[PDB]
């Protein structure tokens, strides 16, 4: 069971979701600044939220950013 | 090949000023140096307090 | 964090070399730049009761200084904006208004001598009430890097714990969770041994199995 | 969605980059022009084989003034030579003005677009190829329901790029308003670079070739003469280096181009060039007797 790794993994994900410390600003402070429909700066904001909640499957990056995907 | 020494000589010439000089900057940054070592002191205890 | 190799075995890992190579091809191209999550590895010693097989909630000992490690951060302020203009503004009326504020100090001063202050005696022997010095120097703490402290505090079982603040984790003689051999003085899963499965203590779970 | 358009470069091949050069520099000042022969592959290379020049008109470059007629007579003369692919575009040749398509060149380039839509517009200057570099852009309709929805940034994605200019003005307006450029990459096989390169019949006839024994005189007269008062420049020069500030003394006392470092230049240059001329001299006298 250990030599499988998925017990590893699950331990590995009990922590991320727990001891997760994430800038909830930068979300609004990226999407006001740098614009959806500029393609270029979606690019990179989509990129830079993706790094900061690496880790545990969270929706806090679809709920802030709800109109700002679609254009 | 007359002509060829007096211009290697010539070049040496300028080389022997160029190695002078660069002697003259390390004579200036000697002073600098010293300074420098009684000033990093003062520096050292104020980042720690910090 | 993004660890390059082992400082256990000392030898590569091989998700990691492989997701820096492609992570340079993002300069080519825009979508292909996801390879930065192969790099990164959870950072974190994690104790492991062998009784459930499920993290235990105990205290090890730290020898560290207390305060030298928070999270980072949030920024925020553009109301001292607002908050310059009009300070900027008081200060050049007073230089246009002091004609006038001259003759004001004359009525002022001798009404503030025969009654008081406002509501105190004091502040108005002098310009404030001390004239010596105020100078201190040498205050607060004297780290600025971690150093080595031989100050102790207890943490938690899997939290968050940098490779450069986990060769000082020391496991508590009074305390039953202490591993098997020693500790590897690495981060990575090392297995506890439990003296007593008598006594139970809180746990947490597996958390993929809490989601299902 | 609709179709999604991305960056592409044009990859102008080495026999067409020469062509419309010799097109260009001919016809000028008149306005010259010509067709793009080509293939287009993938979603980023635009390959323009070959070009070809159209007659002029004293009506420049416009909507009547390419001839389709000439076009078809064209293409079967291509097609019996094998030469004939797909046509790709047009160019045209502004002279003393930037790369940019004037409003006449709009719309012969939107009968192009509706046509092939990945049809480009590269303007060539040849009064501003007198540099060592020669300026040359491409140009691609952006349509204008496109512009509403700002879909400029959606070009851009996908590389870092060059992202090149070597000219703004009115390029950049226009830029705005309709189109978007595109960098130029140049493509060659490893036959083609051999040809390029070569470019003498003094590859193993120029070292044993030699200048007249008169003109290497010259040079060593001209060279030790000259030395002389750059050497008295110098001597004036550092009667000084003891005051206060470099800055100063050179705009004073005429340290200024430096003449220690002048003096050097002037020495190397003569000196690398009699060991050379002794070195030429003497081989042909041991080996050809």
């Amino acid at each position: 069971n250990i030599l499988s790794g998925l017990p590893t993994c699950d331990y590995y994900n009990t922590f991320l979701l727990n001891n997760k410390n994430i800038d909830i600003g930068l979300l609004n402070k990226s999407k006001s600044s740098l614009d959806g429909k500029f393609s270029l700066f979606h690019t990179a904001v989509s990129v830079a939220n993706g790094f900061m909640h690496a880790g545990t499957t969270d929706n806090s990056f679809i709920k802030a950013n709800l109109p700002w995907l679609g254009k | 090949i007359n002509i060829s020494n007096n211009l290697q000589k010539a070049l040496t010439v300028k080389t022997n000023d160029e190695l002078m000089v660069i002697y003259i900057s390390n004579l200036v940054r000697s002073i600098i140096a010293f300074d420098d070592l009684i000033e990093n002191k003062i520096q050292n205890k104020k980042i720690q307090e910090q | 964090t993004i660890q390059l190799e082992n400082a256990d075995t000392g030898t590569l890992d091989t998700k990691s070399v492989v997701g820096l190579v492609m992570f340079s091809q993002f300069w080519y191209w825009f979508p292909l730049a996801h390879f930065l999550s192969l790099s990164f590895t959870p950072t974190t010693v994690i104790g492991i009761r062998g009784s459930d097989q499920a993290i235990p909630k105990f205290q090890m000992n730290c020898y560290a200084k207390e305060d030298a490690f928070s999270y980072p951060r949030m920024y925020e302020e553009a109301s001292g904006k607002e908050v310059e203009k009009v300070a900027t503004a008081v200060l050049s009326t007073t230089a246009r208004a002091k004609a006038r504020a001259k003759k004001t100090k004359k009525e002022k001063g001798p009404n503030e001598e025969e009654k008081k202050k406002e509501h105190e005696e004091k502040e108005k022997e002098r310009e404030t009430n001390k004239k010596g010095i105020k100078e201190t120097k040498e205050n607060d703490e004297e780290f600025y890097k971690n150093k080595y402290s031989s100050k102790p505090y207890k943490v938690d079982n899997m939290t968050r714990i940098l490779p450069q603040q986990s060769r000082y984790i020391s496991f508590i003689k009074d305390d039953r969770f202490v591993p098997v051999r020693k500790f590897k003085g690495n981060n990575g899963v090392v297995v506890l041994r439990d003296r007593e499965p008598k006594e139970p203590v809180a746990l947490i779970e597996t958390v993929r199995q809490m989601k299902d | 969605t609709g179709r999604d358009d991305t960056k592409e470069t044009v990859y102008i091949s080495s026999i067409a980059l020469l062509k419309m050069l010799k097109h260009g520099r001919a016809g000028v000042p008149m306005e010259v022009m010509g067709l793009m022969l080509g293939e287009f592959v993938d979603d980023y290379t635009v390959n323009v084989v070959d070009v070809f020049a159209m007659p002029q008109s004293g009506t420049g470059v416009s909507v009547e003034a390419v001839d389709d007629v000439f076009q078809a007579k064209m293409m079967d003369m291509l097609k019996q030579t094998g030469r004939d692919q797909m046509v790709v575009g047009w160019y045209h040749s502004h002279p003393g003005f930037g790369c940019w398509l004037s409003s006449v060149d709009v719309n012969t380039q939107k009968s192009f677009e509706q046509l092939n839509s990945r049809a480009v517009a590269v303007v060539v200057d040849p009064i501003q190829s007198v540099k060592g570099k020669v300026v040359i852009d491409a140009f691609r309709l952006i349509d204008t329901g496109a512009l509403i929805n700002n879909l400029e940034p959606r070009q851009t994605t996908s590389n870092t790029g060059l992202l090149n200019k070597a000219n703004i003005q009115a390029l950049i307006h226009g830029l705005n308003r309709h189109y978007y450029s595109l960098n130029i990459d140049y493509h060659k096989t490893a036959k083609e670079t051999k040809m390029l390169m070569n470019l003498h019949k003094e590859q193993w006839q120029s070292g044993l070739k030699m200048y007249d024994y008169e003109e290497k005189e010259e040079s060593n007269l001209a060279a030790t003469k000259s030395m002389v008062k750059i050497a008295e420049q110098y001597s004036k020069r550092i009667e000084e280096e003891k005051e206060l500030t470099e800055e100063e003394l050179k705009t004073r006392y005429v340290g200024r181009q430096d003449p220690k470092k002048h003096l050097s230049e002037t020495a190397d240059e003569t000196l690398e060039n009699n060991i050379v001329s002794v070195l030429t001299a003497g081989v042909n006298s041991v080996a050809i007797k």
